[PDB]
């Protein structure tokens, strides 16, 4: 029942945008926070961006901030990753993350390669 | 033609927030309440009497400068716009200076005709006197209900310049909760321990609203309007007592209280609350330091030469003391656990106080 799928990822020139989002069902989005982490072969797993139920208080990983911006909609179930400035460094596997803790879900992964 | 000052109204809210920030940091998780408006109004009042990069440290954490045309005017308009419908809330501003100094011509009557206030001078080589001076004017103008401030004892023969703030506030409930209803529960202290506290109890339509931090917090949010329409108070309470509470403390700002205020749906609620009354004097010097405002507090970089040519002056003292009280006059809220509170005044946004009660 418990349903999140990123979409969006794919290759991209370096100095380039994607925009990621990630569709959720089977729990109560309007009430749970909204992550974004990426991850590669080799370096640790790390918090991209993080959004507020309501009100839209963000917060960003010290790599991204200025060039990644996450919204969400809640009548729509979705959350959104917009990528700018896109660079080699940036290569990894995004996932999204519901959280209202105790309770955390996590999506599939979506591939995001940039060269 | 006019519209209210909710630029400035937030522009001093989210820097006494901040204020309110660093205390609550600093905190050993106990009982803070505070005024973020008091502190603001305060040190805008400053703002006047400060030159060079003493008035920059301050406009730059304030965010503005109070040379601009009007926000002086808005700032008293502010005031009497809040005070304007109201022994249920009374507060005090107060500047005193030692007498001795000469002070530039043209101040005074320019103070005065800003913020309809004076600044007082004392003889601080007289210390018991001086300290009784300030006691004095805190506790008349207060109605009685601030009538110490223990921070005085830091005054001495060298004492030259100090700010203080004092509030007190005890609204009635538009909706009041039943005598009847008021019982014994225990509370939950964020050290694990238990205290058995008096608590209030009502059923009714409140104005509510989930709230979950960036990194997944959980709160119930419910606002409580005063028997006056003009103020609310907002509660923002761990949804379990498990949730802590200074992840929200930690990302509060005005704006964020008033997105509540605009998601918020009237949802009938079983709310009870404990009955509490807290009182804190805080030191702002630390505080306002960790913002970025230091050269104030040192005899030899502050520049006051907006109030006086004469050095050494500085801030010798800077102190806030506020005491509020809470009393009676198929989903349920029960907060029996550590929370956080806002007194918010509605037509302009202004967050008049501001606190956790981490025990009742």
């Amino acid at each position: 029942q418990v349903q999140l799928v990123e979409s969006g990822g794919g290759l991209v020139q370096p100095g380039g945008r994607l925009r990621l989002s990630c569709a959720a069902s089977g729990f109560t989005f309007r009430t749970y926070a909204m992550q974004w982490y990426r991850q590669s072969p080799g370096t640790e797993r790390e918090l991209v961006a993080a959004i507020s139920n309501i009100g839209g208080v963000t917060d960003y990983g010290d790599s991204v901030k200025g060039r990644f911006t996450i919204s969400r909609d809640n009548a729509k179930t979705t959350v959104y990753l917009e990528m700018n400035s896109l660079k080699p460094e940036d290569t990894a596997t995004y996932y999204c993350s519901a959280v209202r803790l105790p309770q955390r879900y996590w999506g599939r992964g979506t591939q995001v390669t940039v060269s | 033609v006019h519209h209210p000052p909710s630029y400035v109204a937030h522009l001093a809210s989210d820097f006494g927030v901040r204020v309110f920030q660093q205390v609550a940091q600093a905190s050993k998780d106990r009982n803070v309440v505070f005024s973020p408006y008091g502190v603001a109004s305060v040190l805008a009042m400053l703002q006047l009497t400060t030159g060079g990069e003493t008035q920059q440290q301050i406009q730059a954490a304030m965010g503005f400068k109070i040379d601009d045309k009007g926000m002086a005017p808005a700032l008293r308009h502010l005031y009497k716009e809040l005070m304007g419908p109201w022994d249920e809330i009374s507060t005090t501003d107060a500047i005193f200076v030692q007498r001795d100094l000469k002070l530039v011509q043209g101040f005074m009557p320019h103070f005065f005709r800003l913020f309809r206030s004076t600044v007082k001078q004392v003889d601080f080589s007289e210390v018991e006197r001086a300290r009784f001076i300030i006691n004095d004017w805190v506790k008349t103008h207060t109605k009685g209900m601030i009538s110490h401030l223990l921070g005085t004892g830091a005054v001495d023969q060298l004492t030259r310049l100090v700010l203080v703030n004092a509030l007190y506030f005890n609204g009635q409930w538009k909706t009041p909760f039943p005598d009847s209803s008021t019982h014994r529960r225990l509370f939950h202290k964020s050290d694990g321990s238990t205290v058995s506290v008096p608590m209030m109890a009502q059923t009714n339509k409140f104005n509510y609203t989930e709230f979950t931090t960036p990194d997944g917090h959980y709160y119930d949010i419910l606002e409580l309007p005063y028997h006056g329409d003009t103020l609310s108070m907002f509660i923002a309470a761990p949804y379990e007592k498990e949730v802590p509470l200074s992840a929200l403390t930690n990302i509060l700002s005005a704006q964020l209280i008033s997105h509540w205020k605009g998601n918020m749906t009237r949802l009938p609620r079983l709310l009870v609350l404990p009955k509490f009354s807290l009182e804190t004097e805080v030191d702002l010097r630390k505080p306002l330091e960790n913002l970025g405002m230091t050269d104030m507090f040192r005899p030899f970089q502050a520049d006051f030469t907006s109030l006086s040519d004469q050095e050494p002056l500085h801030v010798a003292l800077a102190l806030q003391k506020v005491k509020i009280e809470v009393n009676e006059s198929p989903e349920e809220i029960i907060i029996d656990r550590p929370f956080l509170f806002v007194v918010r005044h509605n037509p302009t946004g202004t967050v008049l106080f501001m606190g956790q009660v981490m025990e009742p």
